[PDB]
RNA sequence: GGUGUCUUGGGUG
C-alpha cells in the first residue's frame, strides 16, 4: 500500500503492432480515449476550443 | 499389462517390423535404426502403436514428431482454450459461461487417435486458408 | 484500342481475354465487380416465432447470405437517401418466410424457396429468392421438428460489397496475365530446374513460348488479361461486367465533377 | 464495441468534401490531392493512366493507413500544363475508354449467345 | 452446425449442394468425384463440403420444450 | 598451476611460485590475505568473467558502482537483509525492505 | 484524450528503465492498443496474447516530465551496454537485406511510389543508375533515400577490398550506401552501427524518423515483391544427404572405437577428470562436431534462392544451428549436463539392451526435423525439451529476487553537483562517478 | 497430480523420466508452477484397482 | 549562512536534463495560470511550447537552487545556465 | 495445432487480399518469421497434405510415428497438377501486378481461443475505492485501477521523475489530509474546520 | 567534351553469385597496364568474353530533378547503348603511375587502373559511364 | 447519492 499501490487514470487491453505509425507514436481506442480523461484549465488560448 | 517395475525386465520391440533386421536406401524415409551392436535381440514384448505413448490433447497434433517438443507442450496447452461445441445439449444447460462455434469443421489432416476422442464429432476449429507471407507489414 | 475476346459465356460464368487495356485499368475492373456493383440482400429481420434450435442471429446471419434476384436494383434508391422515416415501399423489399412441422415423424426442412415476396416496387423484377431451375429446392435455412415453428419478415436494402460480404455479385474472379513469364515478373523457386518443377498455365497454348535464342525484352508490358467472372445467381455474368464497367464510370464522372465543380 | 461502421468507408458526410487541392511549394507547378472515401480502386487506375502521359512529371499515390478510407495523390506536370487540367484530361480518357471497351464487350456478348 | 450458404474464401453458393452430396454418397461415389460433380472446382469451395460436421442433427434429437 | 582447494598465503610463500601474482577466486581469502583493495579488484574479476561469459557486455561503471558499495566500509558487504540491513540509515528504509 | 498527449507505456514485469516509455496519442478505432514495431525490443513484447498499461499524467509538469525525460527518442541508446535497444527487425531487415542487393532494380513507377512514400522527401527524384536503355533505379538508392545527409559509416567484413567481390562490409558517403548488402550489422541494434551514429550527430528526433522513413520504404517494397517460406526450402538434395549420413555414420564408428578403447583399457584421461568423465567428454565433443559437420553440408548446400538461408543471412531470424536441425540433424540431447541417464536399470529405455552406450542409446537424434524423429528419439527430444521449460519456469523467481535485492542495496546512490557518489546516509561510495 | 510444493527449488520430481514411457503423456503439463507436477495419462495407461 | 556567493561557485554551468525538464514543467503550469508570457507569441498557443520558446530565449525569470550533500547551496538564474 | 499463436493486427476486405491465378484468396496470412527458429516443420507438411487432401477429396493421415513422407506428398501433388511443394504464383491485390516471389499456401487448421480484447479492455478515470485503505479497488469487473508496483518506482527513480511518482502516489490514489502537533508530532489534534 | 575515351577487350565475365548483374575485366587494347573492372546490367546491356567495348567517362551529357526524357532532346548519351551514372567515392594516387579510381553507380561498383595522364581528369564528383557495342 | 472480505484450483504475458 505505500511502496506500491493502485492508481487511477490507467487503462490496460492487448497491444497490436502498426507499421504505419510513428516510432513514438502509441494508438488508443476510442473508447479508452473516452473513459480516460485529462483536466485542463481554461485559458485565453484555449477557450473556443 | 506391465507395469513401471516389471518394465525393468522385459524387451521391448518398437514396431512390429523391427522383431526381424531387414538387410531401403530411400533419401526421404528416416532410417530406422541399425541396432548392431547385440548379436542376436532376444524380444519379450511389442509396442500396439507408439502413439500411443501421448494422452488426450497431445493426440490432437499432426506430426507432433516433426515439431521441438515445446512446441507441443504449448499446443497441449492452448488446445484446452480452444472454441468448439463441448455437448449437444447446451441449449438445455445453464452455466456460468459457454461458448459454441457456428460452422465447426473437422481437420482435413488428422490422427488416428481422433477418432476415439470424437475430435471429428464435435470440433473445435476452421479449416483456414492460409497464405505464409510478408505481405503488408500487420502479421509481423 | 481497348478490345474483348470471350472464349466461354454462359449465364453463371463468362471467361473472357481482355487485351490492349494497362493493367491498372482491368485490376480496378476486377476490384469494382467485387466490391461496387450494388446488389439485393436481407439487411433486416424481423422475428416473430423462432422456436427452432438454431438462434435468432444465426437465423439471420443465414437469411442475409441468401442472393436474391437484383436485375433492376439500380433503379431503386439507397435506404439512406429516401426521405421516408422508415423504408417504403420503393426503398426496400418485403419478404415473408412462415415454416412449421406437423406430424410426429420426420425432419421438415425449411429452404430459401419458401421465401415469399410481398411488397417491393412493382413492377421492377428484384427481390425472388434465385433458383436454379424450375425444381431447385434454394438453399438449407434451418430444419424443424414437432411444434417447432418459425415466422419471419425479412426486409431487403439495395447495398455494396464493401458493407458487408453478402452484397457481392461475385464469388471468384480469376485473374492472371502473361502465361509463359515474358516479362519475368516472377522469379520461380527451385530445387533442380525451374521449367519442369512448374505446371503450365492453363492459357499457355494461347501464346508462343520463349525461344531459347531470344534475349529479355525491357519494352514489353502486359498486355493480355485472361479473366473468369462468376456470380451467384443475384445476377448475371454480362450485367456484372457491365454494371462494374459502368460503376468505374460513374465514379470517374464523381471526379470529374467535383473537379469542375470545385473551380 | 470501438468498431467503426463499414458505411463509413464509401459514404461521404455532409461537412467532409470528397476531394481537396493543396500544392507543394518545394517543386514548381505541383499539387497535393486528398481522395476522401476512395481507396487503390480509383487511386492506381488514376496513377497508371497519368503515368503515360508525356507532360506528367511525377505522379503517385499512397493509402497512409488501412483503417482509413482515403488515399492522398501527388500529381506533378510541365511548364505549361497545369495538374489539375491533366487530371480532367485522365479522367475524360479513362471514361471513352471503358465506353469503347462496354460497347465491344456487348457486341461479343450478342454475337457469343 | 449447419451447412454454410456462403464459401468462406471466395463467396460461392455452397448451401444448395449438402443434399446433392449426401445423394452421391449414398449411390457409392467417393468424395472426390462427388464434389467433382457437384462443380466445385477450387479447393476452398472443396473444403467447404467435405469437412462440414452436421450436427443440426444431434440437436434436434433434443425433445420441442413447448 | 591450477589447484582444488584454497590456501593463498602458504601457496604464496612455497619456493619457484612468483610470489607477486598468485590469485585466488575466493575473494574472501583475498581479504583475509591482501586486503580490501585487492579484495574489490577480485570482486570486479568475478563479477565480470561471470556476466561476459556468455559473451554479453555490461558496461565498466555499473559493476565498479556495485563492488564499491560492498567495500566501502573497509569489509565484505553481503546484498543480503544481513548486509543492508546493519547501516546507519533510517528505519523506514529498512522496515520497507 | 486526444491526439499527441503524452502518456506513459508500460509492460510488466518491469525489469529495467526502458520498459516505461512516454508515447504521443493517436486515437484510433477497435479495442487493441498499437506500437510501432521497432519498440518491441525494449519491452520486450510481442503480438500473441501480451497487454500493456497505459497512464495519463494529471498535470502540466508531469506532461512536461513525461515528455522530456521518458520519450521513446530519448531512450533509443542504453547505459547499460552503451548500445542502441531499438533496432529495425522482422520484415524491415528481411526486406531490406532483400532490397539492397546489388541486382535489385526498380522501374520508374515503383520508384515514384517509393519516394511519395518517404515522409520527409524532400521532392527530388534521384537520378537512376542506369540512364539506357532504360531507366533503372537500385534499390540502394532508395534506401540511401530515407537516412539523412552528412552520415558516414566504414565498414571492413573479413578482409574485403573496397571493390567488394561479395558486396560485403559497407561503405556510406555524405549519407549514400556505395556498397554493402544492408543486413543487421548495419541497422540492428549493434553498437557502432547506422543507428548508433545517426542518434549520435543528428540527436534523438531525427534517429526516431529514421525508423520510419526505412520502415515506409521497406515494408512498401516488400508488399510489391513478397517473400515466403515453404516446405521445400527445409529439404536438401541427395548429394547432399548422402554426405550428411556419410558424417554421422564416421561419427558412429568413432563413438564405436571409443567405447572399444574403453573396454579394453586404452582411454587417456584428463586432468582433475574420472576415465568415465572422460569417456563422456570425448563421446559428447565426437557427436556434437559430428551433428556441426552435418550442419555445415546442408547449410553449403542452400541455393541463395533458399527462404530459411534469407532470414539467416538477414539476421532477422533463426541461425546456423535451426538450418542444421531442421535440415540435417537434431544432434545430442542434454539433460542436466550430461547425456540421457540410465533411468531404467542400466539403460535409458526398455527398448535397448544393458549397459548399451551406442549415440542411439544414450540420446543422439540422428534425423532431421524434415525427416521426423523415431519414438525413442522423440522421447529424449520431449526429456531435453521438459528440462529447458523447468528452467525458464523456476530459475526467474531467483532472478527476480537478486534484482530486488540489488536495487534495494543500491536505491539510495546519486551523483551528487560535486561529481561524488554518495548514498543517503551523505557517505562516499565513488569520489568521481565511474572514475572517469 | 504430484503434492510436492512450491517451496522448494528442486528441479529433480518436475523433470521428465524415463520411467514415464507409456505411462504419462510427455508432452502435456502445465507451464509455470505446475510444470511437472501435473501429469496426464496416456491413452492406453490404466490405474490398478 | 548556506548560501554561496556569486564568486565562488563551483557547480556546472549547464543545464542539466532535470533542471531542463522540472523548469519547463513550472513555466507551463504558471502560463496555463494566465501569467504574463515574455516571448511574442506567434502561432503556438500550447503552454509547454510557450516555456520552450521562453527557455530558448533565456528569458525564464526562475532560479535554480543547487543543493550540496553538505547541506550548502548555489543559485543560478536560468538566464546564465547554457542551454545546449 | 503446432504452438503457432497469435492475434489479428489488420483485417482485409476480398478484393483487397492477395489472389492466385484461380482467383483464390486466403482467409489468413502468417508471417515466415515464425518458423525458422520455432522449426515447427510439421505445421507446414500439415498445411501440405491439407493441401492435397482437400484436392483428392479425402483426408490425410498424419498420424506420428507412420511410414509416410514428404515426397510422396509432393508427388501427388505435382500429380493434381499444383507446384509439387506447395508454392503458387499470388498477384498483388492492390495493382494486379504478379509478386516477385511465390508464396506456400494451402489449408490449415486454426483455433478460436477464449481470450478476446474485449474481454480485457478496461479503462478507469475515478471509481470506487476500498473501504479500509480509500486507494482504488482491484478487478476490471469491478471498475478498478492497476497497480503500480513497486518495479514501476524503480523505473520512475531510475529516470529521475520525482514529480510524476509523486502524482501517481497521491493524487492519482489515496490522498489524505491531517493535522499534527507541532510540539508532540502525534496526529491527535482535534479539527474543527468550521468552528476554526 | 569527355574526360576519358578508350576501347577496351573484355577479359573475363563471372556472373556466377548475381542473375541480371556480370563483373568484367579489360585491359586497354591500344594501351595495356589500363585494367577496368565493371559491373554491368545483363537484361540492359548482354556481354560475352573477348567481346570489345567502346567506354566513354563524361562529367555530363549535354553539348536537379529527374525526369523521363522526351523524344526532342539531344544528349551525349544519343551515340551509346549503355549509360550509367555513380558516384566517385575513392581516388587512389598510389604507386609510381598506378592510379586507381573507384565509381559506385548505385551500388554497381568500378575499377579503374592506368597512368596518372589518363585517370587525371577523372577526379570529379560524379561520373557518367558510356559504352558501344 | 452511496455496487464488501479471505483461501483452493485452472490459465494468459
Ligand atoms: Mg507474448
Ligand atoms: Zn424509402
Ligand atoms: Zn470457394
Ligand atoms: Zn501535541
Amino acid at each position: 500500500n505505500l511502496m506500491g499501490k493502485r492508481v487511477d487514470f490507467s487503462a490496460r487491453t492487448v497491444i497490436s503492432g502498426d507499421p504505419n505509425l510513428e516510432l513514438d507514436q502509441v494508438g488508443v481506442p476510442i473508447s479508452i480515449a473516452k473513459t480516460l480523461s485529462y483536466p485542463e484549465t481554461v485559458t485565453q488560448y484555449n477557450i473556443h476550443r | 499389462y506391465v507395469d513401471g517395475e516389471e518394465e525393468e525386465t522385459i524387451m521391448i520391440a518398437m514396431t512390429p517390423e523391427d522383431l526381424q533386421t531387414r538387410s531401403l536406401n530411400d533419401t526421404a524415409k528416416r532410417i530406422k535404426p541399425e541396432m548392431s551392436t547385440s548379436s542376436h535381440h532376444t524380444f519379450t514384448h511389442c509396442e500396439i502403436h507408439p502413439s500411443m505413448i501421448l494422452g488426450v490433447a497431445a493426440s490432437i497434433i499432426p506430426f507432433p514428431d516433426h515439431n521441438q517438443s515445446p512446441r507441443n507442450t504449448y499446443q497441449s496447452a492452448m488446445g484446452k482454450q480452444a472454441m468448439g461445441v463441448f455437448l449437444t445439449n447446451y441449449n438445455v444447460r445453464m452455466d456460468t459461461m459457454a461458448n459454441i462455434l457456428y460452422y465447426p469443421q473437422k481437420p482435413l489432416a488428422k490422427t488416428q487417435a481422433m477418432e476415439y476422442l470424437k475430435f471429428r464429432e464435435l470440433p473445435a476449429g476452421q479449416n483456414a486458408i492460409v497464405a505464409i507471407a510478408c505481405y503488408s507489414g500487420y502479421n509481423q | 484500342e481497348p478490345k474483348v475476346n470471350i472464349i466461354n459465356a454462359q449465364d453463371d460464368e463468362v471467361e473472357l481475354m481482355l487485351s490492349d487495356v494497362n493493367l491498372s485499368l482491368a485490376n480496378s475492373l476486377r476490384r469494382t465487380m467485387l466490391a461496387e456493383v450494388p446488389t439485393l440482400a436481407i439487411d433486416l429481420v424481423e422475428i416473430k416465432m423462432n422456436t427452432s434450435v438454431l438462434a435468432d442471429e444465426f437465423i439471420s446471419h443465414r437469411l442475409g447470405l441468401i442472393p436474391l434476384v437484383s436485375e433492376d436494383v439500380e433503379e431503386m434508391k439507397y435506404s439512406r437517401d429516401c426521405t421516408c422515416e422508415d423504408y417504403c415501399d420503393e426503398c426496400s423489399v418485403v419478404l415473408e418466410l412462415s415454416a412449421r412441422h406437423e406430424g410426429e415423424e420426420g425432419t421438415t426442412d425449411v429452404y430459401s424457396s419458401s421465401l415469399i415476396k410481398v411488397s417491393g416496387p412493382g413492377n421492377l423484377n428484384v427481390g425472388e429468392p434465385v433458383r436454379r431451375d424450375d425444381y431447385d429446392q434454394g438453399i438449407l435455412l434451418c430444419k424443424l421438428r414437432n411444434h417447432q415453428e418459425l415466422n419471419i419478415r425479412c426486409i431487403a436494402k439495395k447495398g455494396i460489397a464493401k458493407e458487408h460480404a453478402k452484397w457481392s455479385p461475385c464469388s471468384a474472379i480469376a485473374f492472371e496475365y502473361d502465361p509463359h513469364n515474358k516479362l519475368k515478373h516472377t522469379d520461380f523457386w527451385f530445387e533442380v530446374d525451374a521449367k519442369k518443377e512448374w505446371p503450365d498455365s492453363k492459357y499457355a497454348t494461347w501464346e508462343e513460348p520463349p525461344k531459347p535464342g531470344e534475349v529479355f525484352d525491357y519494352k514489353a508490358k502486359p498486355n493480355r488479361f485472361y479473366m473468369t467472372v462468376e456470380t451467384t445467381g443475384s445476377l448475371k455474368a454480362n450485367q456484372v461486367f457491365s454494371r462494374g464497367i459502368k460503376t468505374l464510370q460513374e465514379k470517374l464522372a464523381n471526379v470529374l465533377f467535383e473537379l469542375e465543380n470545385s473551380r | 464495441m470501438n468498431a467503426p461502421d463499414r458505411f463509413e468507408l464509401f459514404i461521404l458526410p455532409d461537412d467532409v468534401p470528397k476531394l481537396k487541392i493543396t500544392p507543394d511549394s518545394r517543386v514548381p507547378n505541383c499539387i497535393i490531392i486528398k481522395f476522401e472515401r476512395e481507396d487503390h480502386t480509383l487511386a492506381n487506375l488514376l496513377r497508371e493512366e497519368l503515368a503515360l502521359y508525356p507532360d506528367v512529371t511525377f505522379v503517385a499515390y499512397k493509402v497512409e493507413h488501412p483503417l482509413f478510407a482515403n488515399f492522398v495523390m501527388r500529381l506533378q506536370t510541365e511548364e505549361g500544363t497545369r495538374p489539375k487540367q491533366a487530371l480532367e484530361r485522365a479522367c475524360a480518357s479513362i471514361i471513352n475508354k471503358l465506353k469503347t471497351l462496354d460497347h465491344k464487350f456487348n457486341e461479343e456478348w450478342n454475337i457469343k449467345n | 452446425m449447419i451447412i454454410p450458404v456462403r464459401c468462406f474464401s471466395c463467396g460461392k453458393v455452397v448451401g444448395d449442394k449438402w443434399d446433392a452430396y449426401l445423394r452421391l454418397l449414398e449411390e457409392g461415389k467417393q468424395e472426390g468425384d462427388a464434389l467433382d460433380e457437384l462443380k466445385l472446382k477450387r479447393y476452398c469451395c472443396r473444403r467447404m463440403v467435405l469437412t462440414h460436421v452436421d450436427l443440426i442433427e444431434k440437436f434436434l434429437r433434443y425433445n420441442p420444450l413447448e | 598451476l591450477e589447484t582444488d582447494g584454497i590456501n593463498l598465503a602458504e601457496v604464496m610463500a612455497v619456493p619457484g611460485v612468483d610470489s607477486s601474482r598468485t590469485y585466488s577466486n575466493s575473494f574472501v581469502e583475498i581479504l583475509s590475505v591482501l586486503g580490501i583493495e585487492a579484495t574489490r579488484s577480485s570482486l570486479y574479476k568475478e563479477i565480470l568473467n561471470v556476466i561476459a561469459f556468455d559473451g554479453s557486455y555490461v558496461n565498466y561503471r555499473h559493476m565498479a558502482l556495485l563492488v564499491d558499495v560492498m567495500t566501502s566500509r573497509g569489509y565484505l558487504m553481503a546484498i543480503t537483509r544481513h548486509g543492508i540491513n546493519r547501516a546507519d540509515t533510517g528505519a523506514l528504509m529498512r522496515c520497507s525492505f | 484524450l486526444m491526439d499527441d498527449d503524452p502518456v506513459l507505456f508500460n509492460r510488466q514485469p518491469s525489469l529495467h528503465k526502458m520498459s516505461m516509455m512516454a508515447h504521443r496519442v493517436k486515437v484510433m478505432p477497435y479495442s487493441t492498443f498499437r506500437l510501432n514495431l521497432s519498440v518491441t525490443s525494449p519491452y520486450n513484447a510481442d503480438f500473441d496474447g501480451d497487454e500493456m498499461n497505459l497512464h495519463v499524467p494529471q498535470s502540466e509538469e508531469t506532461r512536461a516530465e513525461l515528455s522530456q525525460l521518458c520519450a521513446v527518442p530519448l531512450q533509443i541508446v542504453s547505459p547499460q551496454s552503451n548500445k542502441p535497444v531499438m533496432g529495425i527487425v522482422q520484415d524491415t531487415l528481411c526486406g531490406v537485406r532483400k532490397m539492397t542487393l546489388r541486382d535489385t532494380f526498380i522501374e520508374y513507377e515503383q520508384v515514384m511510389n517509393m519516394l511519395f512514400w518517404v515522409p520527409s522527401w524532400d521532392g527530388v527524384v534521384p537520378q537512376p543508375a542506369i540512364l539506357k536503355p532504360k531507366p533503372l533505379w537500385t534499390g540502394k538508392q532508395l534506401l540511401s533515400i530515407a537516412i539523412p545527409s552528412g552520415i558516414h559509416l566504414q565498414r571492413t567484413d573479413g578482409g574485403n577490398s573496397l571493390l567488394s567481390p561479395k558486396d560485403n562490409g559497407m561503405l556510406i558517403v555524405d549519407g549514400k550506401v556505395m556498397f554493402g548488402v544492408v543486413d543487421k550489422k548495419t541497422v540492428g541494434s549493434g553498437g557502432g552501427g547506422l543507428i548508433h551514429t545517426v542518434m549520435r550527430e543528428k540527436g534523438p528526433k531525427i534517429c526516431a524518423e529514421l525508423f520510419g522513413n526505412i520502415q515506409k520504404v521497406v515494408n512498401y517494397w516488400l508488399l510489391h515483391n513478397g517473400f515466403s517460406i515453404g516446405i521445400g526450402d527445409a529439404i536438401a538434395d541427395a548429394s547432399t544427404m548422402k554426405e550428411i549420413t556419410h558424417a554421422i555414420s564416421s561419427a558412429k564408428e568413432q563413438v564405436q572405437e571409443i567405447i572399444y578403447k574403453a573396454q579394453h583399457n586404452e582411454l587417456e584421461l584428463k586432468p582433475g577428470m574420472t576415465l568415465r568423465e572422460s569417456f563422456e567428454g570425448e563421446v559428447s565433443r565426437t557427436l556434437n562436431d559430428a551433428r556441426d559437420s552435418a550442419g555445415r553440408s546442408a547449410e553449403m548446400n542452400l541455393k541463395d534462392l533458399n527462404n530459411v538461408k534469407q532470414m539467416v543471412s538477414a539476421g532477422s531470424k533463426g541461425s546456423f544451428i535451426n538450418i542444421a536441425q531442421m535440415s540435417a540433424c537434431v544432434g545430442q540431447q542434454m539433460v542436466e549436463g550430461k547425456r540421457i541417464a540410465f533411468g531404467f536399470a542400466d539403460r535409458s529405455l526398455p527398448h535397448f539392451t544393458k549397459d548399451d552406450f551406442s549415440p542411439e542409446s544414450k540420446g543422439f537424434v540422428e534425423n532431421s526435423y524434415l525427416r521426423g524423429l523415431t519414438p525413442q528419439e522423440f522421447f529424449f527430444h520431449a526429456m531435453a525439451g521438459r528440462e529447458g521449460l523447468i528452467d525458464t519456469a523456476v530459475k526467474t523467481a531467483e532472478t527476480g529476487y537478486i534484482q530486488r535485492r540489488l536495487v534495494k542495496a543500491l536505491e539510495d546512490i546519486m551523483v551528487h553537483y560535486d561529481g561524488t557518489t554518495r548514498n543517503s546516509l551523505g557517505d562516499i561510495i565513488q569520489f568521481l562517478y565511474g572514475e572517469d | 497430480n504430484t503434492p510436492i510444493g512450491r517451496d522448494g527449488k528442486l528441479a529433480k520430481p518436475r523433470q521428465l523420466h524415463n520411467t514415464h514411457w507409456g505411462l504419462v503423456c510427455p508432452a502435456e503439463t502445465p507451464e509455470g508452477q505446475a510444470c511437472g507436477l501435473v501429469k496426464n495419462l496416456s491413452l492406453l495407461s490404466g490405474i490398478s484397482i | 549562512e548556506l548560501a554561496i556567493l556569486k564568486e565562488e561557485r563551483t557547480t556546472t554551468p549547464y543545464l542539466t536534463k532535470y533542471e531542463r525538464a522540472r523548469i519547463l514543467g513550472t513555466r507551463a503550469l504558471q502560463i496555463s495560470m494566465n501569467a504574463p508570457v515574455l516571448v511574442d507569441i506567434e502561432g503556438e498557443t500550447d503552454p509547454l511550447q510557450i516555456a520552450m520558446k521562453e527557455l530558448s530565449q533565456r528569458k525564464i525569470p526562475l532560479v535554480i537552487r543547487r543543493y550540496l550533500p553538505d547541506g550548502s547551496y548555489e543559485d543560478w538564474g536560468c538566464d546564465e545556465l547554457i542551454v545546449d | 495445432r503446432h504452438g503457432q499463436k497469435g492475434t489479428i493486427g489488420v483485417t482485409y476486405r476480398h478484393e483487397d487480399m492477395p489472389f492466385s491465378a484461380e482467383g483464390i484468396v486466403p482467409d489468413l496470412i502468417i508471417n515466415p518469421h515464425a518458423i525458422p527458429s520455432r522449426m515447427t516443420v510439421a505445421h507446414l507438411i500439415e498445411c501440405l497434405l491439407s493441401k492435397v487432401g482437400s484436392i483428392r477429396g479425402y483426408e490425410g493421415d498424419a498420424t506420428p510415428f507412420t511410414d509416410l513422407t514428404v515426397d510422396a506428398v509432393s508427388n501427388l501433388l505435382r500429380d493434381n497438377g499444383y507446384q509439387s511443394r506447395g508454392f503458387e504464383v499470388m498477384y498483388n491485390g492492390h495493382t494486379g501486378k504478379k509478386l516477385m516471389a511465390q508464396v506456400f499456401f494451402g489449408p490449415t487448421y486454426y483455433q478460436r481461443l477464449r481470450h478476446m480484447v474485449d474481454d480485457k479492455i478496461h479503462a478507469r478515470a475515478r471509481g470506487p475505492v476500498q473501504v479500509l485503505t480509500r486507494q482504488p479497488v482491484e478487478g476490471r469487473s469491478r471498475d478498478g485501477g492497476l497497480r503500480f508496483g513497486e518495479m514501476e518506482r524503480d523505473c520512475m527513480i531510475a529516470h529521475g521523475a520525482a514529480g510524476f511518482l509523486k502524482e501517481r502516489l497521491m493524487e492519482a490514489s489515496d490522498a489524505f489530509r491531517v493535522h499534527v502537533c507541532g510540539i508532540c508530532g502525534l496526529m491527535s489534534v482535534i479539527a474543527n474546520l468550521k468552528k476554526n | 567534351s569527355a574526360l576519358f575515351d578508350d576501347i577496351f577487350t573484355v577479359q573475363t565475365v563471372d556472373n556466377g553469385r548475381y542473375n541480371k548483374v556480370s563483373r568484367i575485366i579489360g585491359i586497354s587494347t591500344t594501351n595495356s597496364a589500363i585494367k577496368l573492372t565493371l559491373d554491368i546490367n545483363n537484361e540492359m546491356f548482354p556481354v560475352s568474353q573477348d567481346d570489345s567495348l567502346t567506354v566513354t567517362l563524361a562529367n555530363s551529357l549535354s553539348l536537379k530533378s529527374w525526369r523521363p526524357p522526351k523524344p526532342t532532346d539531344k544528349s551525349l548519351a544519343d551515340d551509346y547503348d549503355y549509360v550509367m551514372f555513380g558516384t566517385v567515392y575513392k581516388f587512389e594516387e598510389g604507386d609510381e603511375d598506378k592510379i586507381k579510381v573507384y565509381v559506385s553507380f548505385g551500388g554497381l561498383l568500378m575499377c579503374l587502373e592506368g597512368g596518372y595522364k589518363s585517370l587525371a581528369s577523372l577526379k570529379q564528383d560524379n561520373l557518367y559511364i558510356l559504352i558501344r557495342r
